[PDB]
């Protein structure tokens, strides 16, 4: 029964809409367990300059009580039926979803609808999850690959939204008001934005009538059914470096902007990103690794683990890599790592690209490895792609990628390019943008 | 910082600059920093009323 096949097989991806505007898909498995959430289009892209960090504040609420049903009156009811509630917030996608027995489906979808548009907000709670993100921002601040990302956008989209981190500011947490995170949500949380998303052994049927019941948004004005559209954020060649000698390894990110959801050429994007791969320490594979960066980092002992990565977004992206190494390989580290994105723009071999190919689809195939995973790409297509995207089309687009093409693609994005750079640590070593900046052109 | 492109590039403008006085110098005002006196063959017997040093 042919690989091929068993992608054509895979039932469709129903999707459904309503008055109000909110999208409801599904896709039907015989699963007796499942997972069904609400993927809003908000994010901290959305929040300005006065509000960074509203979102995530109101993460930390959505999971406190409503107004009908209290806090432990929530919980509670959650716990007890065996379900699993959890949430998150990035940049430009907000997330909350459930994962139950196929059987509380319904039940399921009226909790949803009770969060997303009944938080109670209980002010007395509010000062205390204040504490709490403060302290969680005191902990992440230890996350060398998050310092180092946040710093990333933090100037490659420097003076933009995309600049900003999701947690928001030391500031704002402490004096955003009841208020502030009121309207976030409902300035935000609207049906035309959301998409009630579920993957199991449910009835799409089922499924969209329980959306009519309590996801009934009313819509008078064209106003409400109007999707904004997010002022364009500029890319920067530019560089931010934190130094701080006193930690025992380095990060490093550098990137170039990258396309958007919307563009095909992040297929072929993801096929190089694919060649040279990822790295890490404890990979049994060794100096026989296929990725040369990989292979070298192995040989020369270059770093402590490297991953390359295209972050899209709505109407940009960051096309790049990251490496953790030794305050005195930085350097030899720094230049294979461009030596082989180089490499891609002039010299891909079929053979890369054939290997790039298989290992891409095998990830692909991995995205949807269960109800929570299967139903998080449906949430996400339908609001960055706009529809759902089959694994028999993904492949499909894959397979026409070729050496040719990859050159050809990671030229227009790389070659002879401003890059965004963030080093954290012991950077001594790796150093002058001018030197980076060469490194960009010829191979 | 790493001497190239940094000084590299800074001596080279630098080079230039020197270098036009000099040529301006050579080809324009030839003997100007030199004596007129040693256009006159050694004389073993005579020593120049005027002499000066370089
Ligand atoms: C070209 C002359 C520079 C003009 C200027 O005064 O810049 C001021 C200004 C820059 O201001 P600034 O940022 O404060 O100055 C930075 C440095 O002075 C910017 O200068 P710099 O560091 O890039 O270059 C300095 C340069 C300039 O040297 C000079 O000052 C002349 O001197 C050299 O590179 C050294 C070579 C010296 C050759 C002399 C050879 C000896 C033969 C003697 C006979 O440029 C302009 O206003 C535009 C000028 C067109």
């Amino acid at each position: 029964a042919t690989y091929a096949q068993t992608l054509q097989n895979i039932p469709e991806t129903n999707v459904t809409t309503l008055d109000n505007g909110l999208r409801v898909a599904s896709e039907e498995s015989s699963q007796p367990t499942c997972t069904v959430g609400v993927w809003i289009g908000a994010g901290s892209r959305y929040e300005n300059e006065k509000n960074n960090g509203a979102g995530y504040f109101v993460e930390h609420l959505a999971f406190k009580g409503t107004k009908k049903r209290p806090c432990a009156a929530f919980e509670k009811e959650v716990e007890s039926m065996g379900a699993h509630f959890n949430g998150y917030t990035s940049r430009e996608q907000t997330a909350f979803y459930i994962k139950a027995l196929s059987k509380d489906m319904p039940k399921v979808v009226e909790l949803l609808a009770d969060v997303v548009q009944n938080c109670a907000l209980e002010e007395s709670q509010i000062e205390k999850e204040r504490g709490v993100i403060l302290q969680e921002l005191k902990e992440m601040d230890n996350d060398m690959t998050n310092v180092t990302f946040d710093y990333l956008h933090a100037t490659a989209f420097q003076g933009t939204a995309l600049a900003r981190t999701v947690e928001g500011t030391t500031e704002n947490i402490k004096h955003l008001t009841r208020a502030d995170l009121a309207s976030y949500i409902d300035t935000h949380f609207k049906a035309p934005r959301m998409v009630l998303a579920a993957a199991g052994g449910i009835s799409h049927k089922e499924l969209v009538d329980a959306a009519r019941q309590h996801f009934s948004g009313v819509s008078f004005t064209y106003k409400e059914d109007a999707v904004p559209i997010l002022p364009r954020c500029r890319f920067t060649g530019s560089e931010i470096r934190a130094r701080d000698d006193a930690l025992p390894v380095a990060h490093v990110a550098l990137a170039v902007e990258g396309p958007g959801w919307a563009d095909p050429d992040n297929v072929v994007l993801h096929v190089a990103n694919a060649i040279i791969g990822r790295y890490d320490r404890t990979f049994g594979g060794g100096k026989h690794l296929s990725s040369r960066l990989a292979a070298l980092a192995v040989e020369h002992k270059l770093c402590h683990s490297f991953q390359t990565f295209n972050t899209s977004y709505s109407d940009t992206g960051l096309f790049g890599f990251h490496f953790v190494a030794d305050p005195l390989s930085i350097d030899d580290m720094m230049f294979c790592a461009q030596g082989e994105w180089m490499r891609l723009c002039t010299s891909t071999t079929e053979s890369e690209v054939k290997r790039a190919k298989n290992h891409l689809r095998s990830a692909m195939v991995a995205q949807l490895d269960g109800t929570t995973p299967v139903c998080e790409t449906i949430g996400s297509h339908l609001l960055n792609y706009g529809r759902r995207i089959s694994l028999e089309e993904w492949d499909s687009r894959i397979s026409a990628v070729d050496a040719r093409m990859v050159r050809d693609v990671c030229s227009k994005y790389i070659y002879d390019k401003c890059p965004a750079l963030a080093a954290v640590g012991p950077i001594e070593q790796l150093l002058d943008y001018n030197r980076i900046r060469s490194g960009m052109y010829w191979i | 910082i790493p001497f190239h492109p940094y000084y590299s590039f800074k001596d080279i403008l630098g080079l230039t600059l020197m270098l036009t006085p000099f040529l301006t110098l050579a080809l324009f005002s030839p003997n100007l920093l030199g004596d007129p006196e040693n256009f006159t063959p050694a004389n073993p017997l005579v020593t120049p009323p005027h002499i000066k040093p370089e």
